[PDB]
DNA sequence: TCGATGTATATATCTGACACGTGCCTGGAGACTAGGGAGTAATCCCCTTGGCGGTTAAAACGCGGGGGACAGCGCGTACGTGCGTTTAAGCGGTGCTAGAGCTGTCTACGACCAATTGAGCGGCCTCGGCACCGGGATTCTGA
DNA sequence: TCAGAATCCCGGTGCCGAGGCCGCTCAATTGGTCGTAGACAGCTCTAGCACCGCTTAAACGCACGTACGCGCTGTCCCCCGCGTTTTAACCGCCAAGGGGATTACTCCCTAGTCTCCAGGCACGTGTCAGATATATACATCGA
């Protein structure tokens, strides 16, 4: 019932076959979870400070684009 | 007598399918749950008004970042001349990302 | 009073120039903005948008789509070598990835 | 009843200067709006640090020209300086 | 100026360099168009410079 | 009847030397000539003057950049479990650099 | 003479030993030359564009630092 | 002979403030001056972006709080923000 | 009139808040730069300079030298978490590379 | 505030984390000092946060 | 395992790039507008609930076999290296000169003013791509 | 090699963002002006930009030699794959209610202006650190 376990291994396999991989070890199903978790921590830790400076109890997509720009991987469309 | 296909090869059919379909690949609700976990982890347990279109923006951004690092790891493992993949390949590619993958 | 005119039409261009000069002088980059700056901006921006839309339409005509999907923009960006260098650290929402397969994964 | 601004009509016009026959999605429109805003602020930041580097409070077309020379790769700069110089010779007629 | 006709022939000397076609009322820039051009082992501008 | 010792091992002494020393590693005059060879290629042939401080700074930057990418290539080849080095290792490492060494 | 071979092979060898290499193939003596050449052609064009904007007939140590700082690999002490 | 700018007296002052016993090379002095200039311009650019994002044309300490929370990683930023709050409570008392 | 007393001494610190505010005037970051913000900048720069020079003096003590050559600076910034994360894009003039060997390289 | 004494003990529970020593007239910050901490498999701040 | 043998880790001294003195300003400290920023504020509008119920598109499990992955060994190879001439380059100094910095002094030129006007928000509406559904074309896999 | 099962066009069909489309009213835009940033002149030191000898670390080189990568069982194991069986997220949808972008207002308290004035900033000198001798534990290969 862990929230981190909500990322399912066929969806992990879905992104894997999006990346186009022949075979995968089963070990990766938590390693990708940890990588995604620390990346989400990296962007959310800045996004909450962004909306904290905005002094609102919301989180807009502009804040996420600013957080990705501060991470250095800027995003379009929003 | 029934008989079915070789391993790997019809998964490449799904690979060619997913490289043609540009949609999201993560179920929205577990991803929203797991990021609400992190904002509870940073806002001293309180929750914030998560804008719904911002959710799918972050969903697509994390998906693109993850498939990028994924194929990078598969490329380094194929440089190591083995057709499958290991977490040590992801570990090397994470290490040979620099601080771009860490901010 | 003399009849005025838009300075972009005096430049004969389609991107606005008074608007982007308002963007510059209040966008707080420097203090003094010369008159020749935003016309040079509008010129290079019109060229860049014409470039990306020309490649986008050349992508979209292959799939016979009248409207332009973000996948078309993604394929036009990552298919051209030059603008991909300009947009290396940029990603696209609902753009997907190219058809890009390693060589030796295919069998005999 | 709030007033914002964007470039979508200008994107629609420059669509007609290349493709007078095709349509456009709004997702692509937001991509384009983000794109022009990003490259505008990027080249403006480069121009500001450039003018800071030579202690000039003024910014002319020369600064933008050297900025797109240093920032844009390849023949994009070659066509961009021709576009800009042609546009300023067009505008300086009046 | 006219060196795009020369540089295109200088690039024909074989590889995948998209020449821009010609259609009226379009912008249709004279920017020479390239292969995706993998960079870690790719070619460079050695023949599109003005002497 | 003189006798020899093993190869490679004393090169590790040179590794420990060059990690302890922080000075340059490239000769001044050939590097100055090859860097003055490029303003021929960019300033329409007519060359420019320089600064010797600028020469030292570009020298240090090139040395640090090259040694960093070099050890990156060495560790990525060591991911392939071979202690020696090949240029394809550098091809992977520069390929898995992203847009950083090239803008 | 041809001056591209000025960055000689034992310089590459001692740079490798500072990088900590046990053994190295001989083919690298031109591959390092190529990657150093393209790195130089990256930085020096922007540097001379900087000096050109100063209309300066020399190259100054601040300008190359501005070029690499724009390139994204910054350097102090100059 | 007009004027040159550095922080070298302040570098030596904070050096003796932390270590009244040792010295510093001029190479390290230039390293430190360039370091603090880079850190200052980076945090000032982030502060300008931040004040741009909420249309506060002023910039006060409150932007700097979120700015150094944004740029500096973790407990480094924690000790820095406690240092800054302590200094502004010192200054606002005076 | 008044008695000679600076704002940084009124701040009681060792970094010039007036010169910093002069930079914020000239550097074109806002049109109005507030009161306490250059105080905050001089404070955090004082703290960060303390952070680098503490480990710098520690490394200089461990190599027993009067002045600090930037080898100590390079060894100090690359032996923590945050400053290495702060200065990932930064290299060091005459700082060298760390003593750093791999595990498989050691023979027996 | 005083949690640095607790967080140091929270980090003492088989790792190389340099606690800062104590000497007068020096700055000697309370900034916790770390191993170089390889990042691709490293630990994180899971126990130095205020609940 | 014990021993020669080329290191680098001590040690004495002997110059030469640095840190405090020092006039000297030129950039920093007091007084006071005024007009953007904090604060209130009610108000519509998105979003977070908890629900439905269908549902189907996904997760778990077993087999299953097949096809990679170390594994170690055989073994030609090519780079390591250290002596042996060799070279050129980083040394010293030496005009020198063209070009980087410093004032000077005008002169074109960007902010800061009234006053229209057109263009981008706001329903709106065909409406036609187009997502979607049935159906008939293609191309992997053993016998 | 080729049924046969999995996929790529092909015609139809509701449908719902969407691209003009009308209104509209808030910033561009003409005029002009006015201090003023800088363009240009010109002058003056100065740091590469060439020169000369010198001497010393590099430059093949090669002779063993040794790791090292094809390759081959091999084996085993683990993992597509695939069918079956749960199963739970997803999708309209009600509603709700409540926080949050307002605009409106309404003070208040930080940039310019001016006037003193003094701590950073270009010039000198006694150094500790690089440099040069012993010497020495000390790793590194014989058998």
């Amino acid at each position: 019932r862990d929230n981190i376990q909500g990322i399912t291994k066929p969806a992990i396999r879905r992104l894997a076959r999006r990346g186009g991989v022949k075979r995968i070890s089963g070990l990766i199903y938590e390693e990708t979870r940890g990588v995604l978790k620390v990346f989400l921590e990296n962007v959310i830790r800045d996004a909450v400070t962004y909306t904290e400076h905005a002094k609102r109890k919301t989180v807009t997509a502009m804040d996420v684009v600013y957080a990705l720009k501060r991470q250095g991987r800027t995003l379009y469309g929003f | 007598k029934p008989h079915r296909y070789r391993p790997g090869t019809v998964a490449l059919r799904e690979i060619r399918r997913y490289q043609k379909s540009t949609e999201l690949l993560i179920r929205r609700q577990p991803f929203a749950r797991v990021v609400r976990e992190i904002c509870l982890l940073f806002t001293r347990g309180v929750d914030y008004r998560w804008q719904a279109m911002a959710l799918l923006a972050l969903q697509e951004a994390a998906e693109a970042f993850l498939v990028h690092l994924l194929e990078d790891a598969y490329l380094c493992s194929l440089h190591a001349r083995r057709v499958t993949l290991y977490p040590k390949d992801l570990q090397l590619a994470r290490r040979l990302r620099g601080l771009q993958g860490e901010g | 009073r003399a009849k005025a005119k838009t300075r972009s039409s005096r430049a004969g261009l389609q991107f606005p120039v008074g608007r982007v000069h308002r963007l510059l002088r209040k966008g707080n980059y420097s203090e003094r903005v010369g008159a020749g700056a935003p016309v040079y901006l509008a010129a290079v921006l019109e060229y860049l948008t014409a470039e990306i839309l020309e490649l986008a339409g050349n992508a979209a005509r292959d799939n016979k789509k009248t409207r332009i999907i973000p996948r078309h923009l993604q394929l036009a960006i990552r298919n051209d070598e030059e603008l991909n260098k300009l947009l290396g650290r940029v990603t696209i929402a609902q753009g997907g990835v190219l058809p890009n397969i390693q060589a030796v994964l295919l069998p005999k | 009843r709030s007033r914002k601004e964007s470039y979508s009509i200008y994107v629609y016009k420059v669509l007609k200067q290349v493709h007078p026959d095709t349509g456009i999605s709004s997702k692509a429109m937001g991509i384009m709006n983000s794109f022009v805003n990003d490259i505008f602020e990027r080249i403006a930041g480069e121009a500001s640090r450039l003018a800071h580097y030579n202690k000039r409070s003024t910014i002319t077309s020369r600064e933008i020209q050297t900025a797109v020379r240093l920032l844009l790769p390849g023949e994009l700069a070659k066509h961009a300086v021709s576009e800009g110089t042609k546009a300023v010779t067009k505008y300086t007629s009046a | 100026l006219h060196c795009q006709i020369k540089n295109l022939l200088s690039d024909e000397i074989r590889q995948k360099i998209v020449l821009p076609s010609n259609t009226p009322n379009v912008r249709r820039t004279k920017r020479i168009r390239l292969k995706p051009l993998e960079y870690w082992r790719g070619e460079r501008v050695t023949y599109t410079l003005k002497p």
